[PDB]
């Protein structure tokens, strides 16, 4: 038995069309922008830039090691090795997907501290640019306008050239001085 | 939908084919090694130990009713008159 | 986003910052 | 309040500090010169990389 | 990319379970099934969030077995990589074809072909390198990819992609 | 036992410390003096400093000896049962053998 999603649509006989998944914004039938909780509320995708997930994963096997001890009762390469400790505590172990994650996320966050982070997601989600964009944007270091809206092809007409380059000149004031 | 308790209307007594079902899953379960929540009193046969289950109302299960239009009612085996 | 809200203390019973001396004709 | 500037009780402890150093009133040549004078302590200091040399 | 989704997974739990510490055993049967998992319709299930939360519901009861069987409804960070996404990545591999790249959960190779023409295979080196005019591509150096295609494939999703355009390469 | 040697080294290397403590202090309060523009003990200033630099690498080098030493002595190679279950015999034998004759 496998894992099911909000999204009910019945495919009565009429199988495909599945529409191929490209940076044209054209991403999944679940990876929509018009998402639903299981609240029934529609509520908008949620995308993470490489540190914004760092901290949303540690934040929850952080809460995980509480309730696991409760139920019991009755600088990078540190954080590398914290880390490493902490999924030796909560997760499986034979999830080696989230050690290299991780492993990975720590090595290429741009944004150490949380108040880094939350800077970051105000600055950006204020350009009204689609949250895959708005993660890109958060998670790929770009110096020209030009380096983004190639990088980023989605981008193009959306954002100014200017406007885009000065959102990326406070996005490198804003990385955490390794 | 599902019925609300407050508002079930079917038989407080448990049909025939609900006890012969709840039985033989019972007994089913009970021989799959599954856990007995009653004190066997010697007892070696998974339905002589699902009768007994069933005779303490110790048995962990609910029957979902069905209704003709697609609606149910659940309905736990502890609350069900066994007049059978 | 560095924290949430922005801790709130306003406060015109402190020390002093203003002196006197001006008050005479 | 919101506009101000100025100095807590702490302007105080400012002056023992600065009459706890040697100088006031005594002008510009005899002030040039305590500034070489500081600055030949910090060439002594420089010594410290020397020493520093010897822990290896 | 890397996404927050909502998922519900049903489990079907034996009656010799149907003690107080089931919401725990369902709570921990939920992670085993879900964390690690790799899909083509959702990516990779890295981590379930918000653990004290996780909703359970009412177990219905499958007749003629005694097994109770529960919607356990929850939340986690999925990571599911697009054609066009670009990736940073460190190499992991490296030969006389291309080099992988690790990129979180997932590598990403990329072909000699795919690469710009002055990056060539440099089989006598320890480990085997790319070198270009100016740069030199081995198992430690890091890379920005933009991904081609993706393969689901079982327990993983694998992917092609090109450093031969505009701002990609070495980092 | 003989490890109480080695114990003693390193109990030594801890007075070396709280003397890099005891000879940076001076450092402190002459270095006090020297920027004070009196160059009064310049050379007794240049003394107690390379000083508290030689006693901090003298610790340096024997903590981080003994480190290595206890790696090496790592490298190299209930007790209640045993001698008391006879030794009981042993104290109160002896014992009346000498309530039985004496001096």
């Amino acid at each position: 038995v496998s894992t099911s999603t909000f999204q009910t649509r019945r495919r009565r006989l009429k199988k495909v069309e599945e529409e191929e998944n490209a940076a044209t914004l054209q991403l999944g039938q679940e990876f929509q922008l018009k998402q639903i909780n299981h609240q029934g509320e529609e509520e908008e995708l949620i995308a993470l830039n490489l540190s914004e997930a760092r901290l949303v994963i540690k934040e929850a096997l952080v809460e995980r090691r509480r309730a696991f001890k409760r139920s019991q009762k009755k600088t990078r390469e540190k954080e590398l090795e914290s880390i490493d400790v902490l999924l030796e505590q909560t997760t499986g172990g034979n999830n080696k997907d989230l050690k290299n994650t991780m492993q990975y996320l720590t090595n290429f966050s741009r944004f150490r501290d949380q108040e880094t982070v939350g800077a970051v997601i105000q600055l950006l989600k204020s350009t009204g640019l689609h949250p895959f964009e708005v993660a890109q944007l958060g998670s790929l270091a770009c110096d020209t306008a030009d380096e983004a809206k190639t990088l980023i092809p989605s981008l193009n007409n959306k954002i100014s050239d200017d406007e885009l380059e000065r959102i990326l000149k406070e996005l490198s004031n804003l990385e955490t001085l390794y | 939908k599902a019925i609300p308790k407050d508002q079930r209307a079917t038989t407080p007594y448990m049909t025939k084919y609900e006890r012969a079902r709840i039985l033989g899953t019972r007994a089913l379960q009970i021989s799959m090694n599954a856990p007995v929540f009653v004190d066997l009193e010697g007892e070696t046969d998974p339905l002589r130990i699902a009768m007994k289950e069933l005779a303490e109302k110790k048995i962990p299960l609910v029957i979902r009713r069905y209704l003709p239009d697609g609606s149910f009612e659940d309905w736990s085996v502890e609350e069900l008159i066994v007049d059978l | 986003p560095s924290y949430s809200p922005t801790s709130p203390s306003y406060s015109p019973t402190s020390p002093s910052y203003s002196p006197t001396s001006p008050s005479y004709s | 309040l919101l506009r101000k500037k100025n100095i807590p009780e702490v302007d105080e402890w400012m002056k023992y500090v600065r009459e706890t150093s040697g100088v006031t009133t005594a002008l510009l040549k005899d002030e040039e010169i305590e500034k070489l004078l500081q600055q030949d302590r910090e060439i002594t200091n420089w010594a410290r990389t020397t020493f520093r040399n010897e822990y290896g | 990319m890397f996404f927050i989704k909502d998922l519900s997974l049903n489990i079907t739990l034996h009656p010799s379970f149907f003690g107080p510490r089931m919401k725990q055993y369902l709570k921990t049967k939920l992670l085993e099934e879900v964390e690690g998992s790799c899909t083509g319709k959702f990516g990779y299930i890295l981590c379930v969030l918000d653990y004290d939360n996780i909703d359970i519901q009412r177990g219905r009861i499958l007749p003629t077995d005694g097994s109770a069987e529960f919607n356990v409804k929850y939340r986690a960070v999925v990571f599911k990589p697009f054609k066009g996404e670009v990736v940073d990545g460190t190499v992991v591999s490296c030969s006389q074809h291309g080099f992988e790249v690790q990129v979180g959960p997932m590598k990403v190779f990329v072909t000699k072909h795919l690469m710009p023409q002055d990056l060539t295979f440099n089989a006598g080196s320890n480990p085997p390198s790319y070198q270009s005019s100016e740069d030199v591509i081995t198992i430690k150096s890091r890379i920005r990819v933009k991904i081609e295609g993706c393969i689901s494939q079982v327990s993983s999703i694998h992917a092609i992609g090109s450093i031969k355009e505009d701002y990609l390469g070495a980092i | 036992p003989y490890i109480q040697e080695r114990l003693k080294s390193l109990n030594d290397i801890e007075t070396q410390l709280c003397s890099m403590l005891q000879e940076a202090s001076q450092v402190t309060f002459i270095f006090g003096e020297l920027k004070r523009g009196n160059e009064s003990v310049k050379p007794q200033f240049e003394n107690h400093v390379k000083q508290f630099y030689e006693r901090l690498d003298k610790s340096t080098t024997q903590l981080r000896k003994e480190i290595q030493l206890l790696d090496e002595n790592v490298g190299t190679r209930a007790l209640g049962q045993d001698t008391e279950k006879m030794e009981e015999q042993l104290d109160l034998l002896s014992a009346i053998l000498d309530p039985s004759k004496s001096k």
